[PDB]
Protein backbone atom coordinates (compact mmCIF):
# COMPACT_ATOMS: atom_id res chain seq x y z
CA UNK A 1 0.00 0.00 0.00
CA UNK A 2 3.05 2.30 0.28
CA UNK A 3 2.70 5.34 -2.02
CA UNK A 4 5.28 7.78 -0.54
CA UNK A 5 8.57 6.48 0.89
CA UNK A 6 11.40 8.57 2.38
CA UNK A 7 14.64 6.77 3.28
CA UNK A 8 17.03 9.09 5.12
CA UNK A 9 20.23 7.07 5.52
CA UNK A 10 21.93 9.11 8.23
CA UNK A 11 24.52 6.39 8.95
CA UNK A 12 26.12 3.15 7.64
CA UNK A 13 27.01 -0.09 9.47
CA UNK A 14 28.23 -3.57 8.46
CA UNK A 15 9.14 -6.63 -10.55
CA UNK A 16 6.47 -3.91 -10.74
CA UNK A 17 5.77 -1.47 -7.89
CA UNK A 18 2.61 0.24 -9.17
CA UNK A 19 1.68 1.51 -5.68
CA UNK A 20 4.65 3.88 -5.47
CA UNK A 21 4.01 7.55 -6.30
CA UNK A 22 6.85 9.46 -4.58
CA UNK A 23 10.36 8.21 -3.70
CA UNK A 24 12.82 10.22 -1.57
CA UNK A 25 16.32 8.86 -0.94
CA UNK A 26 18.49 11.21 1.14
CA UNK A 27 21.94 9.94 2.12
CA UNK A 28 24.78 11.27 4.27
CA UNK A 29 27.52 11.63 1.65
CA UNK A 30 30.23 11.07 4.28
CA UNK A 31 28.88 7.65 5.30
CA UNK A 32 26.83 6.21 2.41
CA UNK A 33 29.67 5.14 0.08
CA UNK A 34 27.31 3.21 -2.22
CA UNK A 35 23.91 3.62 -3.92
CA UNK A 36 21.32 1.74 -1.77
CA UNK A 37 18.40 1.29 -4.22
CA UNK A 38 20.55 0.89 -7.38
CA UNK A 39 19.66 -2.73 -8.21
CA UNK A 40 15.98 -2.09 -7.45
CA UNK A 41 15.93 1.12 -9.50
CA UNK A 42 17.69 -0.39 -12.52
CA UNK A 43 15.74 -3.69 -12.54
CA UNK A 44 12.23 -2.76 -11.37
CA UNK A 45 9.64 -0.41 -12.84
CA UNK A 46 7.67 2.16 -10.85
CA UNK A 47 5.01 3.31 -13.34
CA UNK A 48 2.86 5.49 -11.05
CA UNK A 49 5.97 7.36 -9.82
CA UNK A 50 5.23 11.10 -9.95
CA UNK A 51 8.27 12.40 -8.02
CA UNK A 52 11.80 11.11 -7.45
CA UNK A 53 14.33 12.74 -5.10
CA UNK A 54 17.80 11.16 -4.77
CA UNK A 55 20.64 12.91 -2.91
CA UNK A 56 24.08 12.09 -1.54
CA UNK A 57 24.46 8.59 -3.02
CA UNK A 58 27.70 7.57 -4.77
CA UNK A 59 27.09 6.21 -8.28
CA UNK A 60 29.30 3.07 -8.69
CA UNK A 61 32.05 3.40 -11.29
CA UNK A 62 31.88 -0.31 -12.13
CA UNK A 63 28.43 -0.05 -13.83
CA UNK A 64 28.42 2.46 -16.70
CA UNK A 65 24.66 1.91 -17.15
CA UNK A 66 24.15 3.59 -13.78
CA UNK A 67 26.46 6.44 -14.78
CA UNK A 68 24.57 6.81 -18.09
CA UNK A 69 21.20 7.07 -16.22
CA UNK A 70 19.93 3.96 -18.03
CA UNK A 71 17.81 3.05 -14.99
CA UNK A 72 16.14 6.47 -15.23
CA UNK A 73 14.28 5.31 -18.37
CA UNK A 74 12.23 3.03 -16.10
CA UNK A 75 10.10 5.95 -14.74
CA UNK A 76 7.73 7.56 -17.26
CA UNK A 77 5.22 10.20 -16.13
CA UNK A 78 7.86 11.57 -13.71
CA UNK A 79 6.35 15.01 -13.00
CA UNK A 80 9.29 16.11 -10.79
CA UNK A 81 12.94 15.02 -10.72
CA UNK A 82 15.35 16.27 -8.04
CA UNK A 83 18.90 14.89 -8.00
CA UNK A 84 21.63 16.50 -5.91
CA UNK A 85 25.18 16.06 -4.50
CA UNK A 86 25.46 12.48 -5.85
CA UNK A 87 29.20 12.71 -6.24
CA UNK A 88 29.89 10.49 -9.28
CA UNK A 89 26.88 11.56 -11.38
CA UNK A 90 27.30 14.05 -14.23
CA UNK A 91 25.07 16.42 -16.15
CA UNK A 92 27.18 15.36 -19.15
CA UNK A 93 25.78 11.80 -19.17
CA UNK A 94 22.29 13.03 -18.23
CA UNK A 95 22.13 15.18 -21.36
CA UNK A 96 23.05 12.11 -23.44
CA UNK A 97 19.94 10.40 -22.08
CA UNK A 98 17.97 13.54 -22.92
CA UNK A 99 19.49 13.40 -26.42
CA UNK A 100 18.84 9.81 -27.47
CA UNK A 101 15.41 8.87 -26.06
CA UNK A 102 11.89 10.26 -25.67
CA UNK A 103 12.35 9.25 -22.05
CA UNK A 104 9.48 11.38 -20.68
CA UNK A 105 6.14 12.58 -22.00
CA UNK A 106 6.08 15.24 -19.24
CA UNK A 107 8.43 16.70 -16.66
CA UNK A 108 6.91 19.64 -14.83
CA UNK A 109 10.18 20.20 -12.91
CA UNK A 110 13.86 19.25 -13.06
CA UNK A 111 16.52 19.86 -10.39
CA UNK A 112 19.99 18.47 -11.20
CA UNK A 113 22.91 19.40 -8.88
CA UNK A 114 26.30 17.73 -9.24
CA UNK A 115 28.80 18.88 -6.60
CA UNK A 116 32.31 18.99 -8.14
CA UNK A 117 33.40 20.93 -11.21
CA UNK A 118 33.24 18.36 -14.00
CA UNK A 119 34.62 19.40 -17.43
CA UNK A 120 32.73 21.98 -19.52
CA UNK A 121 29.41 20.51 -20.73
CA UNK A 122 27.91 22.00 -23.89
CA UNK A 123 24.51 21.22 -25.41
CA UNK A 124 25.40 18.45 -27.86
CA UNK A 125 23.51 19.67 -30.92
CA UNK A 126 25.60 17.38 -33.17
CA UNK A 127 22.96 15.43 -35.15
CA UNK A 128 24.77 12.48 -36.81
CA UNK A 129 23.48 10.45 -39.75
CA UNK A 130 23.95 6.69 -39.94
CA UNK A 131 24.71 7.26 -43.62
CA UNK A 132 24.12 10.12 -46.04
CA UNK A 133 21.54 7.82 -47.71
CA UNK A 134 19.59 7.50 -44.40
CA UNK A 135 17.74 9.72 -41.91
CA UNK A 136 19.50 11.30 -38.90
CA UNK A 137 18.77 10.31 -35.34
CA UNK A 138 15.94 12.43 -33.96
CA UNK A 139 17.29 14.43 -31.02
CA UNK A 140 14.69 14.09 -28.27
CA UNK A 141 15.76 17.18 -26.28
CA UNK A 142 12.61 19.20 -27.08
CA UNK A 143 9.93 16.58 -26.42
CA UNK A 144 11.68 15.68 -23.15
CA UNK A 145 12.27 19.23 -21.88
CA UNK A 146 9.25 21.06 -23.44
CA UNK A 147 7.06 20.68 -20.34
CA UNK A 148 9.33 22.14 -17.64
CA UNK A 149 7.87 24.76 -15.30
CA UNK A 150 10.96 24.75 -13.02
CA UNK A 151 14.54 24.18 -14.20
CA UNK A 152 17.22 24.08 -11.48
CA UNK A 153 20.85 23.49 -12.50
CA UNK A 154 22.68 24.91 -9.49
CA UNK A 155 26.42 24.21 -9.62
CA UNK A 156 26.20 21.93 -12.65
CA UNK A 157 29.12 23.34 -14.77
CA UNK A 158 26.68 24.06 -17.65
CA UNK A 159 28.19 26.51 -20.13
CA UNK A 160 26.35 29.76 -20.85
CA UNK A 161 26.07 28.89 -24.53
CA UNK A 162 24.46 25.52 -23.68
CA UNK A 163 21.68 27.39 -21.91
CA UNK A 164 21.30 29.86 -24.81
CA UNK A 165 21.02 26.89 -27.19
CA UNK A 166 18.28 25.43 -25.00
CA UNK A 167 16.48 28.74 -25.56
CA UNK A 168 17.27 29.27 -29.28
CA UNK A 169 16.34 25.68 -30.13
CA UNK A 170 13.24 26.21 -27.93
CA UNK A 171 13.90 22.88 -26.26
CA UNK A 172 12.75 24.84 -23.21
CA UNK A 173 9.30 26.13 -24.10
CA UNK A 174 9.69 29.55 -22.48
CA UNK A 175 5.97 29.97 -21.75
CA UNK A 176 5.61 26.82 -19.64
CA UNK A 177 8.89 27.59 -17.83
CA UNK A 178 8.22 29.89 -14.85
CA UNK A 179 11.22 29.52 -12.49
CA UNK A 180 14.96 29.16 -13.14
CA UNK A 181 17.98 28.45 -10.90
CA UNK A 182 21.52 28.50 -12.34
CA UNK A 183 23.39 29.62 -9.22
CA UNK A 184 26.95 28.50 -8.47
CA UNK A 185 27.58 27.66 -12.18
CA UNK A 186 31.17 28.83 -12.93
CA UNK A 187 30.84 28.40 -16.72
CA UNK A 188 28.30 31.27 -17.01
CA UNK A 189 29.70 34.61 -18.20
CA UNK A 190 27.78 37.68 -19.36
CA UNK A 191 28.24 39.80 -22.54
CA UNK A 192 29.88 42.69 -20.62
CA UNK A 193 32.91 40.50 -19.73
CA UNK A 194 36.21 40.58 -21.68
CA UNK A 195 38.18 37.51 -20.42
CA UNK A 196 36.55 34.22 -21.52
CA UNK A 197 36.08 31.63 -24.23
CA UNK A 198 32.94 32.67 -26.13
CA UNK A 199 30.98 29.43 -25.49
CA UNK A 200 30.78 30.28 -21.75
CA UNK A 201 28.75 33.45 -22.55
CA UNK A 202 25.11 33.41 -21.52
CA UNK A 203 23.30 35.82 -23.85
CA UNK A 204 20.75 36.98 -21.28
CA UNK A 205 19.01 39.10 -23.93
CA UNK A 206 18.34 36.08 -26.16
CA UNK A 207 17.35 33.95 -23.15
CA UNK A 208 15.08 36.54 -21.49
CA UNK A 209 13.43 37.20 -24.86
CA UNK A 210 12.72 33.46 -25.07
CA UNK A 211 11.34 32.65 -21.60
CA UNK A 212 9.99 36.10 -20.67
CA UNK A 213 7.05 35.21 -18.39
CA UNK A 214 9.14 33.54 -15.66
CA UNK A 215 8.33 34.47 -12.06
CA UNK A 216 11.46 33.43 -10.12
CA UNK A 217 15.20 33.63 -10.78
CA UNK A 218 18.08 32.30 -8.68
CA UNK A 219 21.68 33.33 -9.46
CA UNK A 220 22.95 32.80 -5.91
CA UNK A 221 26.70 32.16 -5.46
CA UNK A 222 27.28 33.29 -9.09
CA UNK A 223 30.54 35.21 -8.61
CA UNK A 224 30.50 35.94 -12.35
CA UNK A 225 27.56 38.34 -11.73
CA UNK A 226 29.80 41.36 -11.14
CA UNK A 227 28.41 44.91 -11.19
CA UNK A 228 29.44 45.37 -14.84
CA UNK A 229 27.56 42.20 -15.83
CA UNK A 230 24.45 43.36 -13.94
CA UNK A 231 24.15 46.17 -16.52
CA UNK A 232 22.86 43.48 -18.89
CA UNK A 233 19.92 42.84 -16.54
CA UNK A 234 19.26 46.61 -16.32
CA UNK A 235 18.89 46.97 -20.09
CA UNK A 236 16.86 43.69 -20.20
CA UNK A 237 14.20 44.66 -17.59
CA UNK A 238 11.48 44.86 -20.33
CA UNK A 239 11.97 41.12 -21.06
CA UNK A 240 11.55 39.94 -17.42
CA UNK A 241 8.48 41.89 -16.21
CA UNK A 242 6.92 38.74 -14.69
CA UNK A 243 9.76 38.38 -12.15
CA UNK A 244 8.59 38.43 -8.52
CA UNK A 245 11.28 36.51 -6.57
CA UNK A 246 15.02 37.09 -7.10
CA UNK A 247 17.90 35.31 -5.33
CA UNK A 248 21.43 36.64 -5.92
CA UNK A 249 22.64 35.97 -2.36
CA UNK A 250 26.11 34.79 -1.28
CA UNK A 251 27.72 36.82 -4.07
CA UNK A 252 30.96 38.42 -2.86
CA UNK A 253 31.23 40.87 -5.81
CA UNK A 254 27.81 42.46 -6.38
CA UNK A 255 27.84 45.98 -4.95
CA UNK A 256 24.71 47.79 -3.78
CA UNK A 257 25.10 50.03 -6.86
CA UNK A 258 23.81 47.30 -9.17
CA UNK A 259 20.98 46.54 -6.74
CA UNK A 260 19.87 50.17 -6.73
CA UNK A 261 20.05 50.79 -10.48
CA UNK A 262 18.37 47.43 -11.18
CA UNK A 263 15.54 48.26 -8.79
CA UNK A 264 15.17 51.83 -10.08
CA UNK A 265 14.90 50.43 -13.61
CA UNK A 266 12.60 47.61 -12.41
CA UNK A 267 10.40 50.27 -10.78
CA UNK A 268 9.74 51.70 -14.28
CA UNK A 269 7.48 48.66 -14.79
CA UNK A 270 4.94 48.66 -8.31
CA UNK A 271 7.93 47.14 -6.44
CA UNK A 272 9.70 43.82 -6.74
CA UNK A 273 8.04 41.29 -4.46
CA UNK A 274 11.14 39.59 -3.01
CA UNK A 275 14.94 39.89 -3.09
CA UNK A 276 17.59 37.74 -1.32
CA UNK A 277 21.05 39.25 -0.75
CA UNK A 278 22.06 37.36 2.41
CA UNK A 279 25.80 36.84 2.82
CA UNK A 280 26.73 39.48 0.21
CA UNK A 281 29.70 41.51 1.48
CA UNK A 282 29.30 44.52 -0.88
CA UNK A 283 25.61 45.46 -0.31
CA UNK A 284 26.09 48.68 1.69
CA UNK A 285 23.91 49.10 4.81
CA UNK A 286 22.73 52.62 3.86
CA UNK A 287 21.84 51.40 0.38
CA UNK A 288 19.62 48.54 1.59
CA UNK A 289 18.02 50.82 4.18
CA UNK A 290 17.33 53.32 1.37
CA UNK A 291 15.83 50.43 -0.63
CA UNK A 292 13.45 49.78 2.26
CA UNK A 293 12.71 53.48 2.87
CA UNK A 294 11.97 54.14 -0.81
CA UNK A 295 10.03 50.80 -0.82
CA UNK A 296 11.68 49.58 -4.02
CA UNK A 297 11.44 45.96 -2.79
CA UNK A 298 8.44 44.70 -0.84
CA UNK A 299 10.76 42.35 1.09
CA UNK A 300 14.58 42.32 0.91
CA UNK A 301 16.76 40.02 3.05
CA UNK A 302 20.21 41.24 4.17
CA UNK A 303 21.52 38.84 6.82
CA UNK A 304 25.21 39.54 6.20
CA UNK A 305 26.24 36.90 8.76
CA UNK A 306 24.30 33.99 7.16
CA UNK A 307 27.16 31.88 5.82
CA UNK A 308 25.17 29.18 3.97
CA UNK A 309 22.29 28.93 1.47
CA UNK A 310 21.19 25.26 1.67
CA UNK A 311 18.21 25.37 4.01
CA UNK A 312 17.48 21.65 4.41
CA UNK A 313 14.07 20.54 3.12
CA UNK A 314 13.39 24.03 1.68
CA UNK A 315 16.35 24.80 -0.63
CA UNK A 316 18.16 21.43 -0.70
CA UNK A 317 17.63 17.74 0.04
CA UNK A 318 21.36 17.02 0.41
CA UNK A 319 21.59 15.83 3.99
CA UNK A 320 22.70 18.25 6.72
CA UNK B 1 47.57 73.08 -1.44
CA UNK B 2 49.24 72.36 1.90
CA UNK B 3 52.36 71.25 3.75
CA UNK B 4 52.63 68.83 6.72
CA UNK B 5 52.25 71.84 9.06
CA UNK B 6 49.08 73.44 7.69
CA UNK B 7 47.56 70.01 7.02
CA UNK B 8 44.89 70.08 9.71
CA UNK B 9 42.07 67.91 11.09
CA UNK B 10 39.60 70.04 9.10
CA UNK B 11 41.09 68.46 5.94
CA UNK B 12 40.36 64.82 6.83
CA UNK B 13 38.99 62.75 3.90
CA UNK B 14 39.56 65.67 1.49
CA UNK B 15 41.91 65.51 -1.50
CA UNK B 16 45.11 67.39 -0.62
CA UNK B 17 48.46 68.38 -2.11
CA UNK B 18 51.42 68.45 0.33
CA UNK B 19 54.72 70.22 -0.38
CA UNK B 20 57.60 68.63 1.51
CA UNK B 21 60.75 66.51 1.77
CA UNK B 22 60.90 62.69 1.89
CA UNK B 23 62.29 60.88 4.93
CA UNK B 24 62.09 57.29 6.26
CA UNK B 25 61.24 55.42 3.08
CA UNK B 26 60.20 51.95 4.19
CA UNK B 27 61.22 48.80 2.40
CA UNK B 28 58.82 47.73 -0.32
CA UNK B 29 56.55 44.87 0.80
CA UNK B 30 54.06 42.82 -1.25
CA UNK B 31 50.53 43.30 0.10
CA UNK B 32 48.03 40.49 -0.51
CA UNK B 33 44.75 41.69 -2.07
CA UNK B 34 43.40 38.54 -3.78
CA UNK B 35 44.26 34.91 -2.95
CA UNK B 36 43.42 32.12 -5.43
CA UNK B 37 43.11 28.46 -4.38
CA UNK B 38 42.62 25.24 -6.32
CA UNK B 39 40.24 22.94 -4.44
CA UNK B 40 41.83 19.49 -4.26
CA UNK B 41 38.77 17.35 -5.07
CA UNK B 42 36.11 19.96 -5.93
CA UNK B 43 38.12 21.14 -8.96
CA UNK B 44 36.89 24.73 -8.60
CA UNK B 45 39.26 27.66 -8.01
CA UNK B 46 38.01 29.41 -4.88
CA UNK B 47 39.26 32.90 -4.07
CA UNK B 48 39.13 35.62 -1.42
CA UNK B 49 39.63 39.39 -1.62
CA UNK B 50 41.18 41.38 1.24
CA UNK B 51 40.58 44.80 2.79
CA UNK B 52 42.31 47.16 5.21
CA UNK B 53 42.15 50.85 6.07
CA UNK B 54 44.78 51.69 3.38
CA UNK B 55 43.69 49.60 0.37
CA UNK B 56 40.31 51.40 0.08
CA UNK B 57 39.37 55.08 0.13
CA UNK B 58 36.19 54.22 2.10
CA UNK B 59 35.73 52.12 5.25
CA UNK B 60 34.87 48.45 4.82
CA UNK B 61 35.14 45.56 7.30
CA UNK B 62 38.82 44.42 7.49
CA UNK B 63 39.61 40.97 6.12
CA UNK B 64 42.31 39.60 8.47
CA UNK B 65 45.22 38.27 6.42
CA UNK B 66 44.31 34.52 6.64
CA UNK B 67 44.41 32.16 3.67
CA UNK B 68 41.35 29.86 3.67
CA UNK B 69 42.31 26.18 3.61
CA UNK B 70 38.90 24.39 3.48
CA UNK B 71 35.89 24.44 1.16
CA UNK B 72 32.33 24.79 2.45
CA UNK B 73 32.15 21.03 1.85
CA UNK B 74 35.34 20.55 3.92
CA UNK B 75 37.61 19.78 0.96
CA UNK B 76 41.19 21.00 1.37
CA UNK B 77 42.49 23.97 -0.65
CA UNK B 78 45.90 24.57 -2.28
CA UNK B 79 46.89 28.23 -2.59
CA UNK B 80 47.87 29.42 -6.08
CA UNK B 81 50.73 31.89 -6.24
CA UNK B 82 51.05 33.76 -9.53
CA UNK B 83 47.28 33.68 -10.00
CA UNK B 84 46.94 35.33 -6.59
CA UNK B 85 47.38 39.10 -6.72
CA UNK B 86 49.85 41.08 -4.59
CA UNK B 87 50.44 44.85 -4.83
CA UNK B 88 53.65 46.61 -3.88
CA UNK B 89 53.27 48.68 -0.71
CA UNK B 90 55.52 51.37 0.75
CA UNK B 91 55.39 54.09 3.42
CA UNK B 92 57.27 57.40 3.12
CA UNK B 93 57.41 60.16 5.75
CA UNK B 94 57.10 63.58 4.12
CA UNK B 95 58.69 66.28 6.28
CA UNK B 96 57.79 69.95 6.11
CA UNK B 97 60.24 72.10 4.18
CA UNK B 98 62.44 73.63 6.96
CA UNK B 99 62.38 76.99 5.15
CA UNK B 100 58.63 77.21 5.83
CA UNK B 101 58.77 76.20 9.50
CA UNK B 102 58.26 79.36 11.62
CA UNK B 103 60.45 80.70 14.42
CA UNK B 104 61.02 78.31 17.31
CA UNK B 105 59.12 75.32 15.85
CA UNK B 106 60.18 71.85 14.72
CA UNK B 107 59.09 70.68 11.24
CA UNK B 108 55.94 68.56 11.17
CA UNK B 109 55.75 65.33 9.16
CA UNK B 110 53.20 62.81 7.89
CA UNK B 111 53.26 59.31 6.39
CA UNK B 112 52.23 58.86 2.76
CA UNK B 113 51.14 55.36 1.69
CA UNK B 114 52.07 54.39 -1.89
CA UNK B 115 50.97 51.32 -3.88
CA UNK B 116 52.30 49.58 -7.03
CA UNK B 117 53.55 52.06 -9.65
CA UNK B 118 53.97 55.01 -7.25
CA UNK B 119 56.40 52.93 -5.14
CA UNK B 120 60.03 54.18 -5.20
CA UNK B 121 59.11 57.33 -7.12
CA UNK B 122 61.39 59.09 -4.58
CA UNK B 123 64.27 58.45 -2.16
CA UNK B 124 65.17 60.09 1.18
CA UNK B 125 65.91 63.80 0.91
CA UNK B 126 63.89 64.37 -2.28
CA UNK B 127 61.89 67.57 -2.29
CA UNK B 128 58.46 66.38 -3.40
CA UNK B 129 54.84 67.36 -3.97
CA UNK B 130 52.42 64.52 -3.17
CA UNK B 131 48.70 64.49 -3.96
CA UNK B 132 46.40 62.08 -2.13
CA UNK B 133 43.48 61.72 0.27
CA UNK B 134 44.10 62.70 3.90
CA UNK B 135 42.68 59.99 6.18
CA UNK B 136 42.27 58.80 9.75
CA UNK B 137 42.61 55.12 10.64
CA UNK B 138 42.64 52.75 13.59
CA UNK B 139 40.65 52.78 16.82
CA UNK B 140 42.34 55.88 18.31
CA UNK B 141 42.15 54.49 21.83
CA UNK B 142 38.36 54.19 21.67
CA UNK B 143 38.82 50.42 21.92
CA UNK B 144 38.38 49.26 25.50
CA UNK B 145 41.99 48.05 25.95
CA UNK B 146 43.24 51.66 26.13
CA UNK B 147 42.71 53.30 29.51
CA UNK B 148 44.44 56.39 28.05
CA UNK B 149 42.10 58.01 25.50
CA UNK B 150 44.04 61.28 25.16
CA UNK B 151 46.04 59.70 22.31
CA UNK B 152 44.95 60.97 18.90
CA UNK B 153 43.93 58.90 15.91
CA UNK B 154 46.61 57.84 13.44
CA UNK B 155 46.49 59.77 10.16
CA UNK B 156 47.93 59.31 6.67
CA UNK B 157 47.82 60.43 3.07
CA UNK B 158 46.86 57.67 0.64
CA UNK B 159 48.89 58.73 -2.37
CA UNK B 160 47.47 59.26 -5.85
CA UNK B 161 50.62 60.78 -7.39
CA UNK B 162 54.18 61.73 -6.46
CA UNK B 163 55.81 64.71 -8.21
CA UNK B 164 59.56 64.99 -7.49
CA UNK B 165 60.62 68.65 -7.46
CA UNK B 166 64.02 68.16 -9.07
CA UNK B 167 63.89 71.66 -10.57
CA UNK B 168 62.84 74.75 -8.59
CA UNK B 169 71.10 65.09 -19.44
CA UNK B 170 73.59 62.58 -17.98
CA UNK B 171 74.34 61.54 -21.56
CA UNK B 172 73.50 64.41 -23.90
CA UNK B 173 71.88 64.25 -27.30
CA UNK B 174 74.08 65.39 -30.20
CA UNK B 175 72.76 67.31 -33.22
CA UNK B 176 74.61 67.80 -36.50
CA UNK B 177 75.20 71.37 -35.29
CA UNK B 178 76.98 69.93 -32.24
CA UNK B 179 79.01 67.44 -34.31
CA UNK B 180 80.12 70.20 -36.69
CA UNK B 181 81.00 72.79 -34.05
CA UNK B 182 82.75 70.26 -31.79
CA UNK B 183 85.02 69.16 -34.64
CA UNK B 184 85.50 72.70 -35.99
CA UNK B 185 86.46 73.86 -32.49
CA UNK B 186 88.84 70.93 -31.95
CA UNK B 187 91.09 72.12 -34.82
CA UNK B 188 91.72 75.46 -33.06
CA UNK B 189 94.80 75.69 -30.85
CA UNK B 190 93.46 77.56 -27.79
CA UNK B 191 90.77 74.96 -26.88
CA UNK B 192 92.77 73.92 -23.80
CA UNK B 193 92.50 77.54 -22.62
CA UNK B 194 88.95 78.34 -23.78
CA UNK B 195 87.29 75.13 -22.56
CA UNK B 196 89.11 75.22 -19.21
CA UNK B 197 88.39 78.94 -18.75
CA UNK B 198 84.73 78.19 -19.53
Amino acid sequence: LLKKIELIFVNSLVVIYSELEKITLICDKKKIKNFPLCRALLRGQFPLLQKLTITGVTFPMNNQDIMNFQWLLNFPDLKELWIEDNDNCELSKFLQLLKFSNVWKNLEKLTFRENKLYPIVNLDEDQPVTNDDEVPSMLFYKENLQNLEKLDLMGTSISGSALTRLCEQEYLDGRKLRSLNIGNCPNIQFPNNHAHTARMILDVNAVLKRLSKLEEINLSHLSSLNDSTMKSFIINVPFLENLKRLDISHNFEITGISIYEFLKKFQMDQPLAYLNIDGCSQVSHITVNMIRAQNLVTQVDCVYERDVWRKFGINSYSYS
Amino acid sequence: ALSPRTLTAQHLNKLVSVEGIVTKTSLVRPKLIRSVHYAAKTGRFHYRDYTDATTTLTTRIPTPAIYPTEDTEGNKLTTEYGYSTFIDHQRITVQEMPEMAPAGQLPRSIDVILDDDLVDKTKPGDRVNVVGVFKSLGAGGMNQSNSNTLIGFKTLILGNTVYPLHARAARQMLTDFDIRNINKLSKKKDIFDILSQS
